[PDB]
């Protein structure tokens, strides 16, 4: 299926051309502008850091890995890029929680924010967001403890992926499960949904006031924010910690898809996160001119 | 490279390392708020009653919930205000101390307040109003020498809101008398306010002592509102 | 320079009318708003009425709303102040304030003791 | 009588505008027709001075035209070295509502003032090496809008109770006070030899004082609204008016009347501060949309614009050598031009 | 007494500005066009000086 294969081909060279470019435009705004220069901001530079980062680092290869069907760069390379994918994926869902948890400090502490939520807690949210997706996912690709108790079963799947995949035993599952997707993305709807009741409490109080004499805009936002996660990341995640205890049944093409969604949300990030506000959109416009 | 030069870099240096601690404490871990009212006002009772938490302006520093207020009565000053109000654009929050049972100049402290809710530079900034006297009103309600009416007619045709929550000892001309006053001022809130600020109504005595924890919910309440509209939940 | 000229006044009966009119000049009387403001004797300035640049809108004190009606030309820079059914009460002097800037809707200091962009005002009287 | 009285008011002024009237036999607008412009005047940013937290209300040049100082309504003035944007001194103010500041000539002091009515002297050399608040002027019954030091011992300051005084920094007493204004004095302008000095106030009137005899020789008027802004020309002979009316206008001192307006009818927002170029040529303007208008002084041409302030453009000043311009803002940055 | 004194102040100042000497308009712009002329050759920012001079490179 050549014309097919290369469809799939262009497909994928523009979803890799969008995240890098709009990551790019994200970081370049916010660190040109002092407007911008406020520790959200920051926060927001990082994960599109992260995310330019997993566009060019690791996007490009998981193309050829799906396209070809097949591994072309040896047991080093793929042992990096595993790592490097796991890596960058945990950071952005971090740095996603951690945006949240800002949020949630700016609506629930309004007065104490600004002191709370200052350069050096950021710094520090962003070292973490950094450092424990590295640690935890080089230690794991390189001591190859995850599919420790599973080694022809890890080599079973590696031959019949095309050279190697991303290879989780079910304790190792469970702990990635718990540590990527679960712990981040709850604490996330968590503040969020608490965001949510409190916008609907105000919104309804002004309603009533000007009502007296004479939009659902936080169900649009925070649907937008987190449906594009949960569809980017749910599935994978969800079918990942399932996978192990259904005994692998999971068959290739199906793993790309999910990954790809995966990668569609570091794609969609800046969409999310920068594009959406209008300050964002202002200091661009500026910038154009 | 030189001395000289390294000299002048390290007391730059240490220059900017005292701003970076004062940005933090009396920079943006205290809110600054304006206290507005006219002669007749009650206003110095309201800086008596917060206390307890020759010429220029006043400051006055309390603190609710270890938070740290900073509010600015002005002093000897002319009757003109167009241009040093506006020295005050960036406050959380104006208190604006209105005398309630003052009939005769409610419409100049009704002018007063429309004037500070459509300044340009005052645009987005709210407004939390204290409708003092509440006693002196009552009072000269119950009598009944004062017709209220013949300040206001529109009185002679409005009726108690629905949603209007009395004392449980207040007479019921009371309490339409101060929900009309009460809603004069919200008509003016409404009729101009584009959702970037709000008005904060609170009956009050000189006698009262939750003023402070009003201020601290209200400036709560305004900055949370303020996030939400950033974030676009709002 | 910037100078307003009310006219019309003087003794007038119970229930009787006036027409009080000012001519402005050495300013663009098209781009500000216009008010009206008395001082009756042994008390401070009051503001009585506004008018907005275009006339759209306008605004009346509790004490005189049904009785004067503002009016504003902008061709003849001439502002005015039809007063109706008066009353013992109205005797005081008369001022048109000049709203302090251009194209702005608030008028902050028309009432002042001093205010600069005053006329010098018309006394009126009611038996 | 009082009638009288404004009665024969009324007589001189009009005996006074006949007479400015037989002055103006021409127009500087078509003397100058015939001269080149100066041209699509061009400036960029090249320094970006950051440090303040709330928005700058005014800032001084040195005499040396390297130092810089700023005041911001967070309570601080620092002194800047504008070629290395190094800090050199960040002074703590007392009042957070700093409405002005001034550097001596000499760069001893510098002073500042608000609106709690008082200037406060700062010396800046003192023996211990720290800012001392050598001197606090008090008497004036209204925020201080603005100051300026004659020399290390005399400074002129303009207040919000409509009066003008000039100080003796040593005693502390106000050696001579200039009334006549009818609302709050908004700016201030020594002429070059000091002998002379304008003021811009509400009331849409400027007046000319002589420091020495301490009385008005010349009221200038013409501008529909507050004034709040004003600066001398070069020369000393003129000055230029900054008002709320989206206007600026020149006046010469001799001629005792108004010589050019500087306005577009796409400008409609007041202007906050004026200043001349070295030459007199460029007469440039802050404005409340946050931008600077580079005006052709002698054409009344708009020779450039200056953009990149996020938020109101408060104050603005050239250099002694008119090698640079210094704008501030409400966004708290100062931006050198040149 | 307040009103009448501040009239009679302010006739005697329009008495002091009516005796001014005053100049003919174009005298006045011929002045400050020979002031521009003058010193246009001693104005960085009417013609920019080259990086090289300007301390603010
Ligand atoms: C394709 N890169 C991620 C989809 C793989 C992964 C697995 C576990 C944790 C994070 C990330």
């Amino acid at each position: 299926s050549n014309d097919v294969r290369a469809s799939l081909y262009s497909l994928m060279v523009l979803i890799i051309l969008t995240t890098l470019v709009g990551n790019l435009i994200v970081i370049v705004s916010i660190s040109h502008f002092k407007q911008l220069h406020t520790p959200t901001n920051w926060l927001i530079h990082s994960m599109a850091t992260v995310d330019f980062l997993l566009g060019c680092l690791v996007m490009p290869y998981s193309m050829v890995r799906s396209a070809e069907h097949c591994w072309y760069f040896g047991e080093v390379f793929c042992k990096i890029h595993t790592s490097t994918d796991i890596m960058l994926s945990s950071a952005s869902i971090f740095h996603l929680s951690f945006i949240s948890i800002d949020r949630y400090y700016a609506v629930c502490d309004p007065l104490r924010y600004k002191a709370k939520m200052n350069i050096l807690v950021i710094c520090v949210m962003i070292f973490i967001s950094w450092s424990v997706p590295a640690v935890f996912a080089f230690g794991m690709i390189f001591l190859e403890l995850n599919f420790k108790g599973a080694e022809e079963i890890y080599y079973k799947h590696v031959h019949c992926r095309g050279g190697c995949s991303v290879f989780f035993s079910k304790i190792s599952g469970v702990l990635t499960f718990m540590t990527s997707f679960y712990i981040p993305g709850s604490i996330m709807l968590c503040v969020y949904y608490r965001i949510y009741l409190i916008a609907k409490e105000q919104a309804r109080l002004i309603s009533d006031a000007n009502q007296k004499l004479q939009e659902r805009k936080a169900v649009k936002t925070l649907g937008i924010v987190m449906g594009v996660f949960l569809i980017c990341w749910c599935p994978f995640f969800i079918c990942t910690v399932m996978d192990p205890f259904l005994h692998y049944i999971i068959p290739p093409t199906l793993n790309d898809v999910l990954i790809w969604f995966g990668y569609l949300n570091s794609t969609f990030n800046p969409m999310v996160y920068a594009f959406f506000y209008p300050w964002f959109r202002k200091a661009l416009k500026m910038m154009l001119f | 490279v030189s001395a000289e030069d390294k000299a002048a870099a390290e007391r730059s240096k240490m220059i900017d390392k005292n701003l970076r601690e004062d940005g933090e404490k009396a920079a943006a871990a205290t809110h600054r708020l304006l206290l507005l009212g006219a002669d007749n006002s009650g206003k110095s009772t309201i800086v008596k009653q917060m206390r307890i938490y020759n010429s220029g302006i006043f400051e006055t520093k309390f603190q609710v919930d270890k938070v740290n207020f900073h509010m600015f009565d002005v002093g000897a000053q002319r009757d003109e205000r167009r241009k040093w109000i506006q020295c005050f654009n960036d406050v959380t929050a104006i208190i604006f101390v209105v005398d309630s049972s003052d009939y005769n100049r409610l419409q100049e402290a009704l002018n007063d307040f429309k004037s500070i809710w459509n300044n340009r530079w005052l645009r987005t900034i709210s407004v939390i109003l204290f409708l003092n006297k509440q006693d002196l009103l009552a009072e000269k309600v119950l009598a009944g020498k004062s017709k209220i009416e013949d300040y206001f007619p529109e009185f002679a045709r409005y009726t108690t809101p629905e949603d209007a929550t009395p004392e449980p000892g207040e007479d019921p001309r009371v309490t339409r008398a101060k929900y009309f006053i009460r809603d004069e001022f919200l008509r003016i809130s409404t009729a101009s306010g584009d959702g970037r600020h709000y008005c904060y109504p609170h009956f009050t005595c000189s006698v009262d002592t939750e003023n402070a924890r009003r201020i601290f919910n209200d400036c709560r309440d305004i900055i949370q509102r303020m996030h939400l509209r950033q974030y676009e939940l709002l | 320079q910037v100078q307003l000229q009310e006219s019309g006044g003087g003794l007038v009966q119970p229930g009787g009318s006036l027409r009080l009119s000012c001519a402005a000049s050495g300013f663009t009387f098209s781009n500000y708003k216009m008010n009206w403001v008395r001082q009756a004797p042994g008390k401070g300035l009051e503001w009585v009425s506004d008018i907005s640049q275009s006339g759209a809108s306008i605004s009346y004190t509790g004490s005189v709303k049904g009785r004067f009606t503002i009016s504003r030309d902008n061709a003849k820079n001439t502002l005015y102040l039809q007063m109706n059914s008066l009353k013992p009460e109205d005797t005081a002097v008369y001022y048109c304030a000049r709203c302090p800037a251009p194209f702005t809707r608030d008028c902050f200091d028309v009432t002042s003791t001093t205010y600069a962009y005053r006329g010098q005002g018309t006394q009126v009287t009611v038996s | 009588e009082l009638d009288q009285l404004r009665q024969e008011a009324e007589q001189l002024k009009n005996q006074i505008r006949d007479a400015r009237k037989a002055c103006a036999d021409a127009t500087l607008s078509q003397i100058t027709n015939n001269i080149d412009p100066v041209g699509r005047i061009q400036m960029r940013t090249r320094r970006t001075l950051r440090g303040h937290l709330a928005k700058i209300y005014a800032m001084h040049w040195g005499t040396d035209s390297r130092l810089l100082v700023s005041a911001s309504q967070d309570g601080k003035l620092i002194i800047w070295d504008s070629y290395t944007t190094n800090k050199v001194h960040a002074i703590p103010l007392r009042s957070s509502w700093v409405m002005t500041c001034a550097y001596a000539p000499s760069g001893n002091y510098v002073a500042c003032g608000g609106l709690d009515n008082i200037c406060s002297i700062y010396n800046l050399k003192t023996r211990e090496g720290n800012v001392r608040v050598s001197r606090e002027l008090a008497g004036h019954t209204g925020y201080l809008s603005c100051c300026r030091f004659l020399d290390d011992n005399q400074i002129v300051t303009s207040s919000g109770d409509t009066t003008c005084a000039l100080w003796d920094i040593e005693t502390g007493q106000q050696t001579t006070t200039f009334t006549g204004h009818t609302g709050d004095v908004m700016s201030l302008s020594l002429a070059p030899d000091t002998r002379l000095f304008v003021s811009g106030a509400c009331d849409a009137s400027a007046k000319l004082w002589d420091v020495r005899e301490g009385m008005c020789r010349q009221t200038f008027t013409g501008h529909e609204s507050d004034i709040n802004a004003i600066c001398f020309f070069p020369n000393g002979n003129a000055f230029a008016t900054g008002s709320d009316d989206a206007t600026c206008r020149l006046f010469d001192l001799r001629a005792d009347q108004e010589l050019m307006t500087y306005s577009h009818d796409n400008i409609i927002c007041g202007i906050t501060s004026v200043s001349f170029s070295k030459s007199g040529r460029l007469l440039l303007a802050g404005y409340d949309d946050f931008n600077c208008n580079v005006w052709d002084a002698l054409k009344a041409d708009r020779a450039g614009v200056l953009a990149g302030h996020d938020n109101r453009v408060s104050c603005l000043g050239v250099t002694d050598d008119g090698m640079a311009v210094a704008t501030g803002s409400w966004d708290s940055f100062l931006k050198i031009w040149n | 007494t307040a009103s009448i004194a501040q009239a009679r102040k302010l006739v005697e100042q329009l008495k002091m500005e009516a005796n001014i000497d005053r100049i003919k308009v174009s005298k006045a712009a011929a002045d400050l066009m020979a002031y521009c002329e003058a010193h246009a050759k001693e104005d960085p920012l009417l013609t920019p000086v080259p990086a090289s001079e300007n301390p603010f490179r």
